[PDB]
């Protein structure tokens, strides 16, 4: 579980 | 046609009065912010674009610009807290919650993603997302007879964002919010996709990390059996959050710990306590230390499952952190166990592995080990076999260790060591 | 005798 994740 | 633009060009397009030019520029911004190498988040923020992206999020007539600005803001909010704060300060929270109702699933998915990134910043933004009313529309997206009819990525992102609304402490998530979310979390915990299961276990692990009222909210939902089932999964990404949730539930009442024992958790610990992953072993030994810190019937459940030999093995060879959690497990076992149980400990071979750890620089572990030795000696007095214990501790190289510990910088170490070196040696 | 945290 990453606190924040971008798309591509 | 929208690749490798400049922030100057993107700004010239977004500041035109041509909705198609603006769509092209926002797509170029999305592609810029979609690059793995140094996405120019700060340049975009300074250019003043977040307000225009947030305004585009409300153009239901141009769903493509909605999607593109959603993606852009998602990736801006994916970064530092100052960057996510820029997004939030632009007014994006209410707009994304409105987009959760979009007829287009690729747009509501992006709103889910962006709100997950915002809530993942910390407790304040999480509670602000909850105050703007995100939970109802989020759980509505999962209000289906069978979750398998949804799309893998859609459900994975929904589960992730939900776990981020259960995440962070100081403060912990609002109780009404946890109560609203838990029912859906149980369903997701019974889903077949390992990613959904892993994020659902992480969510349960967050909700269980705190006072026993939270642990009770969770345990009262009947999830412990399923967590123990997932504790035996072959995918470590699932076992880690599950082991953390079970270990958190074991930090509460003895009745809550019994719920874990009754579910079968202890039958999985022979593998967890020999697991190739250091953190699995550490978590499992820590949880064992909190089980040996419970009632004598629970210590007896530990004994009955053949786990005392595995704890002996961990004190004989493991990461020093796992060895320390094992020492705590032993001290707790000896403090609140019967005499017979302590005799079983010594018959399994605890003395020598415990004494070879009295050569460590950490002071606490020395205190824990010495308290355990004292407990075992006191149990030996009730049997009148303290001389056998003394010969044992002296024949593995132990008396030398305790004697030297007398001359230790710490004070509690010196005094405990000396009382042992006198009352028994 | 004392349940502890990480």
């Amino acid at each position: 579980c990453h606190a924040k994740k971008p798309r591509i | 046609g929208t690749v490798n633009w400049s922030v100057e060009d993107i700004v010239k397009g977004i500041n035109s009065n041509n909705l198609e030019s603006q769509l092209q520029a926002t797509q170029a911004a999305r592609k810029l912010l979609s690059r793995e190498k140094q996405p120019p988040i700060d340049n975009i923020i300074r250019a003043g674009l977040i307000p225009k992206f947030v305004s585009f999020l409300g153009k239901t007539d141009c769903s493509p610009i909605q999607f593109e600005s959603a993606w852009a803001l998602t990736n801006i909010a994916s970064g530092t807290s100052e960057q996510t704060k820029a997004v939030v300060d632009g007014g994006a929270i209410p707009a994304f919650i409105s987009l959760l109702a979009s007829p287009h699933a690729h747009i509501s998915e992006q709103a889910v993603w962006a709100l997950g990134n915002i809530a993942g910043d910390g407790s304040a933004f999480r509670d602000l997302v909850i105050k703007h009313g995100a939970i109802d529309p989020l759980l509505a997206l999962l209000a289906v007879p069978d979750l398998s009819t949804l799309a893998c990525g859609y459900l994975r992102n929904l589960t992730w964002t939900l776990s981020n609304l259960c995440r962070n402490k100081n403060p912990a998530p609002p109780l009404d919010a946890v109560e609203q979310i838990l029912p859906t979390l149980v369903r997701l915990l019974h889903h077949n996709d390992p990613e959904v299961l892993a994020d659902s276990c992480w969510a349960i692990s967050y909700l269980t990390d705190g006072p026993n009222e939270r642990i009770e909210m969770v345990v009262k939902k009947g999830v412990v059996p399923q967590l123990v089932k997932l504790l035996g999964a072959t995918e470590l990404p699932i076992v880690t959050p599950a082991l953390r949730a079970i270990g958190n539930i074991v930090t509460g009442t003895d009745e809550q710990t019994q719920k874990v024992i009754d579910a079968g958790a202890l039958a999985v610990f022979p593998s967890l306590l020999t697991n190739p992953k250091t953190n699995i072993q550490k978590e499992a030994t820590w949880t064992m230390s909190n089980i040996t810190a419970g009632r004598q019937d629970q210590i007896q459940q530990v004994v009955n499952h053949g786990l005392v030999p595995f704890l002996v093995g961990v004190l004989s060879k493991a990461d020093f952190k796992t060895q320390k959690e094992a020492a705590w497990a032993i001290t707790n076992y000896t403090s609140g166990g019967t005499v017979e149980q302590i005799v079983y400990l010594v018959h399994c071979g605890i003395i020598e592995p415990l004494m070879n750890l009295l050569s460590a620089k950490d002071t606490k572990i020395i205190q824990v080990i010495l308290d355990a030795i004292s407990n075992i000696f006191q149990a030996a007095e009730k049997l009148g076999e303290t001389e056998k214990l003394s010969i044992m501790i002296e024949e593995c190289g132990g008396l030398d260790k305790i004697e030297a510990l007398q001359r230790h910088e710490n004070e509690s170490v010196y005094k405990a060591s000396l009382n042992l070196i006198e009352k028994y040696f």
